[PDB]
């Protein structure tokens, strides 16, 4: 859960979320929490796909850039039909480009609140190392 | 008295001097040769020159133990002396009493 309904509202106003989240009542009247929850879940899933190779997936804390990316992806997912020229599609593609840059070791994952994230132990691995005759015998 | 002229008292010959220093007998060598570097060896020599012979002696013992070539050379040199015949001879143009003492 890199973002919540409150985050989506505070980013995109409440009226737009009310429009795009309600599929049964015309005009929309209430935000359906299930659709927003699933959109956030799908955004988190895509981010996990992009981030599993460099960090522990079950993150204990959420970086703020991660929050922005998750909110953008969830808003993009909330659209039943999305065109290539739709500006929200362009924003989603931009966020995907940032995610790819992070994955490819071109961008870093910033602070969560005050401490660094938990980089995985990929590069740590090396052989045991045989260096006898150098132990001050 | 001894050759050096120091007065000699027969009372002290009954006990070794080190007998009263039981702490020495229980000491174990610290083996300074392990993890030795040129700076450490230079420090050891410098401190030995100032009167700290303990570390230098321990280092020499380790050095003689750990090197086979130096071991063999020193053993050869010492066994060369060990094999020589020896005898006691009186002073120059000695008398009968000096000959008997010798």
């Amino acid at each position: 859960s890199y973002c919540t309904l409150a985050d989506l509202i505070e980013q995109y106003s409440e009226q737009k979320i009310r429009e795009v989240s309600d599929r049964v009542n015309k005009p929309a009247t209430t935000i359906d929490t299930v659709i927003v929850d699933r959109a956030i879940a799908d955004a988190d899933s895509e981010i996990d796909l992009h981030l599993h190779g460099r960090y522990q997936l079950p993150l204990a804390s959420v970086p703020t850039a991660l929050k922005r990316i998750a909110c953008g992806l969830a808003y993009a997912n909330l659209h039943i039909v999305l065109k290539e020229e739709n500006p929200v599609y362009k924003t989603a593609e931009h966020l995907r480009k940032l995610l790819s840059g992070i994955a490819n070791g071109k961008l870093s994952l910033a602070l969560d609140a005050d401490g660094k994230p938990a980089p995985v132990a990929n590069t740590v691995q090396i052989s045991e190392g045989r260096n006898d005759w150098g132990a001050d015998w | 008295v001894d050759v050096y002229g120091n007065p000699i008292r027969t009372q002290q010959l009954r006990e070794p001097q080190t007998s009263r220093l039981a702490g020495l007998a229980k000491e174990f060598a610290q083996h300074p040769a392990k993890g030795l570097t040129p700076a450490k060896l230079a420090r050891i020599l410098v401190e030995a020159e100032q009167g700290n012979l303990q570390a230098q002696a321990e280092l020499f013992m380790d050095m003689e133990e750990r090197d086979a070539h130096l071991f063999a050379e020193m053993s050869k040199r010492k066994r060369a002396i060990l094999g020589l015949d020896w005898a006691v001879e009186p002073p120059r143009n000695a008398s009968a009493a000096e000959k008997a003492d010798a």
